[PDB]
């Protein structure tokens, strides 16, 4: 269960780094809000709150996609 | 005899009086001359509107309402037409509540349906009524998700199953579901594999 707990992290982790990659390349970014970067390297977050906050401002369709598959959100609809 | 249970086990009584091909033909006539068939969709139009609008007594009548026309309408001929077009408008309309009765009214339409070309009103009532919340996207569970929605019990699904069992004996409308969703009757099939995959887990032989 330990184990459980820790690939969940890992999957979790690896979303904020690809967000925080993608905000790199994004132009819609400015350099002194820098306070994101700061907040993705700095912890783990909610999945919810990665969802809301960041894949649906940054519209980053993928990562919006792929914290789904993690969530496991069945919903048709929603994922189509 | 007014009183809403009179009324309804007149409705019942009639039906039982009713079964020779030849009884039927004349309690078409009863109510057709000498309450008449328009009052009777009248009612149901009228309890439809206060269902939706609202949103046991009611069960009571309406299923009487419902069993009397189903027995009426298997055992008859031209006739089939006339109820046909009228209580198919209105039993369309009653489907769309979501009552508890939606098996029952698919079992009357089922008896309306005629053997010919004019199946294609009744075809589109069901493909509108299974597409019309669904939202489809471009894969099959969508579509699959269509029918599993509105078809939720179990009753739902029997009544469903002898209406489709009915209008697919023999033929349907080409392109059908056009405008809304990939057309074609291909997406029917694909939900009995909901039902008949599920079947083996029944509860109740």
């Amino acid at each position: 269960e330990f184990l459980h707990e820790l690939e969940e992290k890992m999957e979790v982790a690896r979303i904020q780094l690809q967000i925080q990659e993608t905000l790199q390349r994004q132009y819609s970014h400015h350099s002194s809000v820098q306070d994101a970067v700061s907040q993705l390297d700095s912890e783990l977050m909610d999945i919810t709150k990665l969802y809301g906050e960041f894949a649906d401002p940054f519209k980053l369709a993928e990562c919006k996609l792929a914290i789904i598959h993690c969530a496991g959100y069945s919903d048709p609809i929603l994922v189509q | 005899l007014l009183p809403p249970t009179i009324y309804i086990p007149y409705l019942k009584m009639l039906q039982g009086l009713a079964n020779g091909p030849q009884c039927a033909h004349y309690c078409f006539s009863l109510l057709k001359v000498n309450v008449s068939w328009e009052h009777f969709f009248h009612s149901l139009m009228l309890y439809h509107e206060h269902l939706r609008k609202d949103l046991q007594k009611e069960q009571d009548g309406l299923i009487a309402f419902l069993q009397l026309t189903s027995t009426i309408i298997t055992w008859s001929e031209n006739a089939r037409l006339a109820l046909c077009e009228t209580p198919v408008v209105v039993i369309l309309g009653l489907l769309q509540c979501s009552i508890p009765l939606k098996a029952e009214l698919l079992k009357t339409l089922a008896a309306f349906g005629k053997s010919p070309e004019i199946a294609a009103s009744l075809w589109q009532s069901l493909e509108y009524t299974i597409l019309q919340t669904v939202r489809i996207p471009s894969g099959i569970e969508v579509e699959l998700n269509e029918i599993e929605s509105r078809c939720e019990e179990y009753p739902l699904t029997r009544a469903f199953c002898q209406l489709i069992s009915t209008l697919v004996e023999s033929s349907f409308p080409s392109n059908l579901g056009a405008g809304l969703r990939p057309p074609g009757f291909d997406p029917y099939l694909q939900f009995l594999r909901d039902s008949v995959f599920r079947f083996r887990t029944r509860a109740r032989a």
